[PDB]
This record gives C-alpha cells, structure tokens and sequence, in this order.
RNA sequence: CAAUUUGAAACAAUACAGAGAUGAUCAGCGGUUCCCCUGCAUAAGGGGAACCGUUUUACAAAGAGUUUUU
C-alpha cells in the first residue's frame, strides 16, 4: 500500500525529510518504484535511497 | 501419427557396427557429420571390447541416405557397416520404479545384450510414467531380450518386455477412468453406502460395469461418503451426470466425471505454489534443480538410504518440474527446517542439489535463465 | 554519454572523485561494469574542504590499484 | 539460506536479541524471514528493565538489519549440523 | 524514466550527492541511468573547488534542480 | 578452499578472533558463517573497549551460544 | 573482466587493502572473490598508511569484508 | 516469515534507527518495511496524522550506527597495552 | 467476492507406449514485450523468456479484512 499510496495520491502536497535532516516542501508529480520523488513547488527529483521520511496531507 | 514419427525415427537413425576401439563420440561425429546435420550420436563398446557400435540419429532423412553409403568403408583398419536402426528397438515397463537407465542397462549386460540407447519418459504431464525404450543392435538381440525379460520378475516387479510398435498397445488397467465412463459419487450418506443399492439407482443410465467404494467409510461412521461407479460406454457415464444435484434417498448427491491422478496432483500443486498459508508451507522443502526424468520414488530412495529419513516421516512428494523442482512435505514444521539444512548441498545423482523454501527454487530458476 | 567519455579516457590521467573528501590521481588503465576502476601508479589525497592548499597526501601508489565503484561520486578526465 | 534454517529450527526457544542500539530483548521466537526478521511472542527486557518504552508491547517484530547478536544455549544446537551444513553452503558461496 | 533530464541538458542544474557534497554545473548528458556529463564543474564540501568537466555516477546522485 | 569464504571454512570448529564495529572483538569456536558473515560462535568471548576520560577500560562477556550478524562484522583472524 | 583479470594477476602479490573506515592491511593476497572478500597472510593493520601506528600484526589468514573493501592495490 | 499483517489498524510502539520512538497504526506496509502509519506521534505530541516512514529507518516494530571517534586510536592503544 | 480450515472419504493392480507427455495439468483465441540463432549492422526466417484481454470452476459448513549485511 505505500507505493500505490503514492502513485495514486499523484498531486498532493507533501513534506518531505532528508536524511541529512534537508526538509523539503511541495506537490508530487511521479514517483518510482523505488520510490524516486519528482516534484515542484520546492523549498526536483529526489532520489528514494534519500528519503527519511514523508509527512502527508488529507486523509 | 503413429506410423509417421516411427517412419521418421527408423527413417533418420543408423546403426554402425566395428567402429575402432578408438573411436568415441567425438570422432563418429567427425567422421559422419558431413553427411548431413546430426541431432545426436551415442557410442558403446561391443559385449568383448574389441570394437563399438555407434547409434546416430540425423536431422534429417538425407543424413540418413548419406550415413548409410559409407557402410563397408575403412575406419582405421576396421571395416564398418552402416545400416537404418529397424526392428531393433525394445519398449519396456513395470521395472521397478527405482531402476535408472543405468540399472536398464545392466540387465541388459546380464543377458549380454549390448543396449546403445536407453530413452525414458519425461515426468511433467505425469509423475508415475515409467516405461523405456532400448535401442539394441540386432532384431536377433530384440528378440532374445523379450524371450528373456518378458515376464521375469525383478525385485517385485514382473517386468513387460515387447519389441517396440505403438499401434500394439494394450488398455491400462485404468483405462475406464481415461476414457470417461467412471463417475465420482459424492456425499451418500452411510446409510446409502451399498453397492446393490447404487446399481438399482445408477444402471437405468446403462450397463454397469464397477463399482468401488473406498474402504472405511462406514466403518468410520462418516458425514459423506463417496463412490465410484464405472459404466460400459461413456454414454452412460454421461447420462448419469443427470443425477447431480439430485436426491437419493435424503442425500443431495454430487456426480461428476472422475479426475485423473496426474490433473489431481497438478492442481494440489498449484494451490501449494500460490500459497499464502503457513501450517502447511512450512512443513515441506523444495529440493532443486532435479532433471524432469527424476520420479518422487528415486527421490524417496535417496531421502532414505543417503540421508537415512525413515519412511514414516514424509507425508508427500510432488514434482514442481516448471521450477526444475520437487516439493518434499513433511510431519512437522522443526523437522521440515532441520531437512532443510541437512539436505542442501548433499548429491544426488552424482550432482549438486539445493534446498529451500518455494521462493527459493522460484529464484534459483529466475537466476539461471 | 558518460560511459563512452570514461571509456575514452582509457590511458590517459583520471581524478576519481569519492563519496568522502578523499580523491585518487593516476591513470585510467581501465573499468568494468559497476564502475569499479582500475588505476596505474596513483596518489591518494585526503581534502580539506575549506583550503586545497592544506590537502593531505595520504600515499603514494606504485603499480595498478582497484579502486571499488561503490564510493566513486565524480570522474574528472586530466585530473 | 543457512541462517534463516538455523532459525526456523529454534523457533518455540527462549532467545535473547543484542541489538545495534544495545537494547537486549528477551523473548520466545515465533516467526523468521529471509531477511531474518524476527518476531518474538512474550518479550521481556534483561537487566535494565528501565526502559518503559518496551516491557509491555505483547509480540514485537525486530528487523533484522538492527539485530547485534542472537544468543543461544549450547543445549539447543547440534554443532554437528551447524559446521557439516556450513561447509555444505560454503561450496555454494559466491552467491 | 521518471525525471526526464533532456529539458535540463543546456541548463545549469544543481546536484546533491551521497557523502554531503553538493555540486553545480552545467548538464552536458546523459544516460538512463542517470550518470551525467557536466561542464564547468565546481565542487563545494561540507569551499568550492572548479573542476571543468566531469562525470557524476548515477549511483551516488541524491536530488537534483534547476540551479 | 578456493574464495575467502571456502578458506574461512577452513576454520569451522577451531578457535577465532573477530573485530567488531563499536571498538569491540570476540573470540570463539566458529560453528557457522554465510556470505554476509554473520556467525554462529559457541563458547564466545565478547570484549568491549571503551574511553572513560583518558581511556582503557575493558569489559568482557561470555557465552554460550551466539548469532552475530555479518554486517557488524570488521575482520575475522585466529586468536 | 578488466577487474577481474587484476585480480587473477594479484593472487600472491604482497598488496594493501583499505577498507571504508580508512583501515589499511598490508600483506600477501592469499585469495579474493568477485565480491571483493580477502584472504591475507602475514597481514598488518595500520590506519591509512603503513607509516602510522601499528594495530595489528597477524600470524595466520585474515578475512576481509568484501562490502567494506575500498581498494586494493599493489605494494 | 515474519509479516506485520497481525498488527494493522493496531497501535504500535516504533523504534527508529536514529533512537526515537513514533506511537502509531499502521494501515499499510511492504516488503521493505516502509511503515503507512497514521495519527503518529513521539513517545508525545502528534507529529502528523498520515506519514510514510522510510523501512531504511525502522529499528524494531542509542541509534543502531556504532560510528565512534575513529576507534583507531583505541586500536592502537590496546595494540599497546598487549605490548 | 476471495483466502483459509473443514464435512472428506480419490477408489479402482503400481507399471501399462519417447518433448510421440497435458484437462487453462503447463490451454485456445486476440494482442504486447524481451532474449538468442542464422543473416548484409539488410531484409526475411526461426527457437527460448515473461505479460495483458478473454474463454473455465460438484456441494455444503465455518470463517474471514536504490532501504535488510552500517
Ligand atoms: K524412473
Ligand atoms: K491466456
Ligand atoms: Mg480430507
Ligand atoms: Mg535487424
Ligand atoms: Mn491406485
């Protein structure tokens, strides 16, 4: 379900932490399946090995 | 189609007699390859080691023609003779399910019988086949090989022995259950478990032939019990269906076509690879990769005399052949993984073999391809 | 494309860049497919990020090293 | 594998897991995977019980990537098996 | 792929790698697996270095933007 | 006997010595390993090193019976 | 294979090896694999040059985490 | 196998590689361990109500790096100290 | 709806005709992809690997929601 949780939530905005603790800000466009992260809106393509973690919002 | 491909096997394969005793595998084919393409060649040494024969199948009828004209040259000091593989070849069955081709071949050496091809059957479609066929070097050594070994008995098994024709072929003892006129009967009462009874409620839809009812139903005092009932003509058989979902006495009984083993054990197979449980997976192993010849009885001997498994400690074993694999089931889930660890790596067959859990041998298949 | 840019840099001087602040000088003998490298007659250098002047020169390399592919951020043909 | 059989034959033991951060969990092993993940039913902490971030989670799942070390006793291993079926993996051992 | 890089193949982009270096340049290629050729490299460590041109192993490239 | 590993079954049931991550060593009776060296050692000895202040302090466990997992593994010798 | 046959070619060649955390073992190859795994006799261990303090000095084979390997090299 | 089916839709007490603790439900989860948790929070504000967390930092449904002031020195100190 | 466990028993002699084996038993029809061989790096042909659509299922009972070898 976290793949097709994001796959299919394809336009949120989203808040993501880097593992160097970089924060991120933005709305999705594609993801991967190794979960490569590309979006704009930022504070870019995200390589997935580099996430932390992934604060959402909606639901 | 039964006299066309044997028209093609006697068609493309020669026989060579007096080859040197120098002459192998290597050499026949080099010596016969401008002939034609040559889809195998076996060689063996004659009874007293003073020359071999060579068996060469063509890939095509020109091969043949080709091979064939260099019958009576000179190969080294030897004088050949090429000649089609015709009336020589043996079909046989009921060996005792542990016999290999090497134990074929050495009951041939018993009876002096040079054998220069042993081909068994592959076991994917159905695990029990067990028959061969032997190509021998003469219909003279043909016809010896059947007046001795058709009818001997070998280790319980009285062996069948025939020269070779297909058309020949005899009904199995099963043959009702193939040939669509043995019905299942399912969920009779106790009550309605007898045979008189099922006779005078079955045979309106025709002669009947057989009915088998499996022991220990009644004396169990179980919920529903099952039946079979073979008819004479496969008609019957399907008029009887009619009694599906029909009332017999105050049982809804089922009737159906009875399955055959070998789609049996297929499905049992298929809901094993697609698995999701756990109390059964975890009580078996994959051994892999085993080569599709290889019968669960060979696989059961080896479990026994080389890693000294008792009997009573295997529940079931099925090919898993798409995998190259057999499925090895088990009493329990501690003894399952301590074969695990006991049988991997060990030989078998003069080879390697793994174990491993399902997605193990699924990955080793993935891997080599 | 980079593999044929590495590809040609075969024989001639490479810096190999890594993960860490640490680089190897020396000459590109050759490379598999994970981009592990083989290198002639290298010097391992250990950075300073504020001053290049105050780099470190681990060691001395003679004769071919192989250099794994795993830690290899950036290659500069040259040096 | 070779772990993942070991493991499966001492499932239903008493364990305790060492793990990298240094928390030691004590506890009945009840599943593995290929990855050696554990899951421990009834966990309990060893020595400095202190922590009261665990101690009352019933069954937890241990990724196998955090374990340190899994100690045993001697009586639940036939070292006879362990060495014959490392040399036998051993010939297996480029991947 | 996922980000396609020929947009960013005459622009400057901005390219973070695994061991904390942060690097600028100019993207000159490419290839599916995101090793790149860049020019006029300047490599700054966690103090900038140039280093003219280069090429990045895909394997180590952790994000990626417009510069 | 052919990769590192072979030879390293070579030492199956004899006396080794591993190097830790976290300043640490063991040393015991090796019963088994995989490829990504995790061990199985019987009758271990765990050693940790560590800095009070000016540093030397040495304690020690011991064991049974111990699973380590290979990717704290550093280097395995003989004792 | 160009790796690969660097390696066929080092087999026996007194080398070093360091390791990510910067180790260094010095000594003779006695085997490695496709993985990078190292086997070395008589093998001392410095960190980062052989000209620093000595770690360890051995006397039979020491085993090397392929994974952990960041270069081999001859001495 | 060991799966994490028994604990969805179940509050659950997570320990990250780092050393920190989330209380959690986990809706979803793959063969990576990426934890679909919601209504997370340390053990104890709520952080957020919906997040992935990232399988490379789960610990177990200190930090686990043993990373110190390069050892080294205390390798060469015991190299003395047995010398 | 599916998955699991069950009612429950798979008889009838083990064998009883080659990759010449088969029931979607490992299929058929329709379509997509990938690999290998020969071939002019053509064309065209062939033989080894996945995938999607569809065609198919005795009964009942329960019950059922590039990260992991630092
Ligand atoms: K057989
Ligand atoms: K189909
Ligand atoms: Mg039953
Ligand atoms: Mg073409
Ligand atoms: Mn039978």
């Amino acid at each position: 379900l976290p793949l097709y949780l994001l796959t299919n939530a394809k336009g949120q905005q989203m808040q993501i932490e880097l593992k160097n603790g970089e924060i991120i800000q933005g709305i999705l466009t594609n993801v991967d399946n190794w979960m490569n992260l590309t979006l704009s809106n930022v504070t870019i393509y995200i390589r997935g090995t580099f996430i932390k973690f992934i604060k959402l919002q909606d639901n | 189609a039964n006299e066309a491909l044997t028209r093609n096997r006697e068609l493309t394969t020669v026989l060579v007699k007096n080859l040197p005793k120098s002459y192998n595998q290597n050499k026949v084919y080099k010596y016969f390859k401008h002939c034609g393409p040559i889809i195998h060649v076996d060689v063996a040494d004659s009874l007293k080691k003073n020359f071999r024969f060579a068996r060469i199948e063509f890939a095509r009828y020109d091969g043949a023609l080709a091979a064939i004209t260099k019958t009576h040259k000179v190969v080294g000091q030897n004088e050949i003779i090429v000649s089609h593989l015709t009336e020589c070849t043996l079909w046989m069955t009921n060996f005792p399910p542990s016999y290999t081709q090497r134990n074929i071949r050495d009951l041939l050496q018993d009876i002096n019988v040079v054998a220069l091809s042993i081909r068994l059957p592959s076991l994917r479609f159905n695990t029990s086949r067990r028959f061969a066929y032997i190509d021998v070097t003469s219909k003279e050594d043909a016809r010896y090989c059947v007046e001795k070994l058709n009818g001997l008995k070998i280790e319980g098994y009285t062996l069948v022995t025939k020269v070779s024709n297909p058309l020949e072929k005899s009904k199995r003892t099963d043959s009702a259950t193939l040939e669509g006129r043995e019905i299942m009967i399912r969920n009779l009462s106790t009550e309605l478990l007898d045979e008189n009874l099922l006779r005078e409620s079955f045979e309106g839809f025709g002669s009947i032939e057989k009915i088998n009812i499996p022991a220990g139903q009644k004396e169990h005092s179980f919920n529903n019990c099952c039946a079979f009932m073979v008819f004479e003509n496969k008609d019957s058989a399907e008029r009887a269906l009619q009694m599906n979902r029909s009332l017999l006495g105050n049982r809804e009984i089922s009737v159906s076509l009875a399955d055959k083993k070998p789609f049996l054990e297929r499905n049992e197979v298929k809901r094993l690879l697609a698995s999701r449980n756990s109390k059964e997976l975890e009580t078996l192993i994959c051994l892999f990769p085993l080569s599709d010849k290889v019968s669960p009885s060979l696989i059961c001997q080896f479990l026994q005399e080389e890693i000294h498994i008792n009997e009573k400690d295997i529940r079931k074993i099925l090919l898993v052949s798409d995998f190259n694999g057999a499925i090895i089931i088990f009493r329990d889930s501690k003894f399952a993984a301590k074969m695990l660890m006991i049988l991997n790596g060990s030989q078998f067959q003069g080879k390697v073999i793994r174990s491993g859990t399902i997605n193990d041998m699924k990955r080793y298949y993935n891997n080599q391809q | 494309l980079p593999l044929e840019v590495i590809d040609k840099t075969i024989n001639q001087k490479v810096l190999i860049v890594l993960q860490s602040n640490r680089e190897f000088e020396g000459t590109l003998v050759g490379f598999d497919d994970f981009v592990n490298v083989i290198l002639e007659d290298a010097v391992e250098w250990l950075i300073d990020p504020e001053d290049e002047s105050r780099n470190e020169k681990v060691m001395q390399h003679h004769g071919r090293m192989l250099l794994s592919g795993n830690n290899i951020a950036i290659l500069v043909p040259g040096g | 594998m070779l772990f993942f059989s070991f493991f499966k034959t001492l499932v239903d033991q008493e364990v305790v897991v060492e793990l990298k951060n240094d928390i030691e969990i004590k506890g009945t092993l009840q599943s593995v995977d290929q990855f050696l993940n554990l899951k421990l039913d009834n966990i309990s902490c060893t020595d400095e019980k202190k922590y009261p971030h665990l101690g009352s989670v019933r069954n937890i799942f241990i990724r196998g990537s955090t374990v340190r070390y899994v100690y045993l006793n001697k009586n639940m291993v036939d070292t006879n098996l362990l060495q014959d079926a490392t040399r036998r993996e051993v010939m297996t051992e480029r991947k | 792929a996922i980000l396609d890089l020929a947009k960013y193949k005459d622009s400057k982009i901005r390219v973070k790698l695994m061991g904390g270096k942060l690097v600028i340049g100019v993207l000159k290629g490419y290839d599916q697996l995101m090793n790149l050729v860049l020019d006029d490299t300047v490599e700054y460590m966690s103090n900038a270095r140039k280093l003219g041109l280069t090429v990045i192993r895909g394997t180590i490239l952790v994000s990626l933007s417009s510069a | 006997m052919e990769t590192p590993l072979d030879l390293l079954k070579l030492n199956l049931d004899e006396r080794v010595y591993i190097k830790l991550r976290g300043a640490r060593t063991l040393v015991g009776t090796l019963q088994a390993f995989d490829s990504h060296c995790n061990i199985v050692l019987s009758d271990a000895v765990e050693t940790i090193y560590q800095l009070n202040n000016e540093e030397l302090s040495e304690s020690e466990r011991r064991c049974e019976m111990v699973f380590i997992r290979g990717d704290t593994v550093t280097l395995i010798s003989t004792p | 294979s160009v790796t690969t046959e660097f390696l066929s070619d080092i087999i026996g060649k007194t080398v070093n090896v360091k390791l990510a955390s910067g180790l260094l073992y010095s000594g003779r190859l006695e085997s490695i694999d496709g993985f990078m795994n190292v086997a070395l006799s008589s093998a001392t261990e410095h960190y980062e040059s052989n000209n620093n303090k000595l770690l360890n000095k051995f006397n039979s084979d020491v085993f090397l985490r392929g994974t952990q390997v960041m270069y081999i090299s001859e001495q | 196998s060991a799966t994490l089916k028994d604990y969805l839709n179940k509050r659950v007490v997570i320990i990250k590689v780092d050393g920190e603790c989330l209380i959690a439900s986990l809706n979803g989860f793959d063969k990576n361990t990426n934890l679909f948790i919601t209504n997370v929070f340390n053990r104890k504000e709520f952080i957020c109500k919906a997040q992935l967390l990232r399988g490379s930092e789960i610990a177990l449904v200190k930090d686990t790096k043993n990373k110190i002031e390069n050892e080294h020195v205390i390798w060469e100190k015991v190299y003395e100290s047995k010398t």
